[PDB]
């Protein structure tokens, strides 16, 4: 869950 | 371009037996490579795209997979009704290119051929021509031989035949001869006989028609 | 729901232009999709001529690209192929189809495909004869009849039974070309010996390249 | 030769695709699938080197792939794209950057601001708000159209001499 959203889907 | 490259270019299978035909690209494509199925006389009809997914509406008896430089279509259960040339596509990239198709037929029990002999029509005749025919109806395997003979003399040169493709729900094949003659040869002669060889039959069988009777 | 229907001339002189349409219902070539032609040269495989979107970009099969002219109409709602200088390699079923995507995607659904034949011959209409039923037909099993449909220019024929109602035990047999330039082909079909004095047995010709509709009924010769 | 990994982000429908497709194959695409997220390869010459591209184009994804999972441990530089004619397009640039950083766990990672669909005339996005974006985050912004090919080369191949300056420092 590595944010801001940027590129959803990204843990 | 890439190159597709399917086998085997033909077979023959029983009803019930699994069939397995191959694509090969001459690059990797991923999963983008589609499967279409093409009967007699109609356009090529999606069955799997993506590799392996099926079309809706499409029997569970198909199915697709691979990646890469190879795939495959399987179909578990060859059914009368899946008689057809069989073609992948890739999907990748441009120009768009197709495999050159795997033609499948089923086989089935042997079945010796109805034999019918048709005389010309008086309209035809009177115009200068006699086309006699011969009908070799519903029979398996293909290979038939078939003869003309007009008053027992063999005819060579003046017939061409013409064959059925497969049937999608008996599996048989049909075929018919054709003779041609001038009205004049056609006038002069009597008996008029078609001879046919089959797998199925034990013996020729002659059909046969007189002039005039 | 989405159908397409490719519609021109069945026959092209060597060196002139191929032209076809593609019309296009249930659903609009302005609102999304690729729009494709694909031919099949008689008893060969599958080859992509092009694909055009409604913007009128179009992309090419390399071999064909100098020949090749794809474009849409929208408000009409169709799009065609021009296909320059043409010769006898160019004789062949001619498909319309759309795919989603300009890649990665798949087509469906297709056209019915229109034969295209290359040739300087002039069109000419069929004479129907009939095949009579034998008068030896086996009392209570199974006699057959049909016709012959000969001397026509080019491909193809369609033939029919009694209006479409009759298809069971039909075979129309693919066309043999004669010494003449001319094709010629049978219809068949097997019935049960107990109908041919009472049932009508009507094929139903059609040579649309001639505009030739002939109904020839076959019944036993007296 | 020297393989260089390379990832391309941005809002939807900013022109990620065209860009990729349009510096691979040469093609200017109107309508590419959106949802798919795919790698491409292309070997190119940059300033007499022969490199090896490997490019991930990206997209929404439902599920995080084993694919896109190679990009985040060993992709090297990234294009940030907006549309010149999309103002929340260029709203989601720091998004796009802040979370690379995270990801990278790096406040120096190779990156190039690009402005796509440069062909069209009509600008909601400064161009001007654009340069200083980038100058503040130290990276080159570069203008691109797919439709024309202008720019480009140019976004991609700034983006490996920004790789080459990070490796040689
Ligand atoms: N005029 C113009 N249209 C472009 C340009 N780049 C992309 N497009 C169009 O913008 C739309 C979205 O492009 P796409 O590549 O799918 O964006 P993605 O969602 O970021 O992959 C498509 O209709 C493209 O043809 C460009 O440079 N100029
Ligand atoms: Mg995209």
């Amino acid at each position: 869950l590595i944010a801001x959203f940027g590129f959803p889907x990204a843990x | 371009d890439i190159q597709m490259t399917q086998s085997p270019s033909s077979l023959s299978a029983s009803v019930g037996d699994r069939v397995t035909i191959t694509c090969r690209a001459s690059q990797s494509i991923s999963s983008y490579l589609n499967w279409y199925q093409q009967k007699p006389g109609k356009a090529p009809k999606l069955l799997i795209y993506a590799a392996s997914s099926l079309q809706s509406g499409v029997p569970s008896r198909f199915s697709g997979s691979g990646s890469g430089t190879d795939f495959t279509l399987t179909i578990s259960s060859l059914q009368p009704e899946d008689f057809a040339t069989y073609y992948c596509q890739q999907s990748d990239s441009y120009p768009l290119t197709f495999g050159g198709g795997t033609k499948v037929e089923i086989k089935r029990t042997v079945a010796a051929p109805s034999v019918f002999i048709f005389p010309p029509s008086d309209e035809q005749l009177k115009s200068g021509t006699a086309s006699v025919v011969c009908l070799l109806n519903n029979f398996y395997p293909r290979e038939a031989k078939v003869q003309w003979k007009v008053d027992n003399a063999l005819q060579s040169g003046n017939s061409q035949e013409s064959v059925t493709e497969q049937d999608s729900k008996d599996s048989t094949y049909s075929l018919s001869s054709t003779l041609t003659l001038s009205k004049a040869d056609y006038e002069k002669h009597k008996v008029y006989a078609c001879e046919v060889t089959h797998q199925g039959l034990s013996s020729p069988v002659t059909k046969s028609f007189n002039r005039g009777e | 729901q989405v159908q397409l229907q490719e519609s021109g001339p069945g026959l092209v002189k060597p060196s002139e232009t191929l032209s076809l349409t593609c019309a296009v219902s249930g659903y609009s070539i302005s609102s999304g999709y690729y729009w494709g032609w694909i031919r099949q040269p008689p008893g060969k495989g599958l080859e992509w001529i092009g694909s055009i979107y409604h913007s009128g970009s179009t992309y090419y099969n390399p071999s064909l690209k100098s020949r090749v002219t794809i474009s849409v109409d929208t408000s009409k709602n169709q799009f065609s192929l021009k296909l320059s200088s043409v010769t006898a390699a160019d004789t062949a079923v001619y498909y319309c189809a759309r795919q989603r995507y300009w890649s990665k995607s798949y087509f469906r659904p297709w056209g019915q495909g229109t034969l295209v034949t290359v040739s300087s011959a002039s069109t000419k209409g069929p004479s129907v004869f009939p095949l009579a039923p034998s008068s030896k037909s086996t009392s209570g099993g199974t006699a057959a009849l049909g016709c012959l449909v000969k001397d026509y220019f080019p491909e193809p024929v369609t033939v029919s039974w009694n209006s479409g109602a009759l298809t069971s035990g039909v075979h129309t047999f693919p066309a043999v070309l004669q010494s003449s330039g001319l094709y010629s082909l049978s219809s068949v079909v097997t019935v049960p010996s107990s109908s041919l004095g009472t049932q009508t047995y009507i094929c139903n010709v059609n040579h649309k390249p001639s505009n030739t509709k002939v109904d020839k009924k076959v019944e036993p010769k007296s | 030769s020297t393989e260089y990994k390379l990832v391309v982000v941005g809002a939807d429908g900013v022109g990620k695709s065209a860009l990729t497709i349009q510096l691979i194959q040469n093609h200017f695409v109107d309508e590419y699938d959106p949802t798919i997220e795919d790698s491409y390869r292309k070997q190119v010459v940059i300033d007499g080197e022969t490199c090896l591209l490997d490019i991930l184009d990206t997209a929404g994804q439902e599920e995080y792939s084993a694919m896109r999972d190679q990009y985040m441990r060993t992709g090297e530089g990234f294009l940030c794209v907006f549309a010149i004619n999309n103002t929340k397009s260029f709203e989601d640039i720091h998004h796009y950057r802040e979370q690379i950083k995270r990801v990278k766990d790096s406040e120096d990672v190779p990156m190039v601001l690009v402005g796509n669909k440069c062909d069209l005339p009509s600008r909601t996005v400064d161009t001007k708000q654009a340069q200083d974006l980038a100058r503040s985050y130290g990276i080159p912004f570069i203008e691109t159209s797919a439709k024309t090919r202008q720019g480009v080369d140019d976004a991609f191949y700034t983006l490996v001499r920004e790789i080459r300056k990070h490796k040689e420092k």
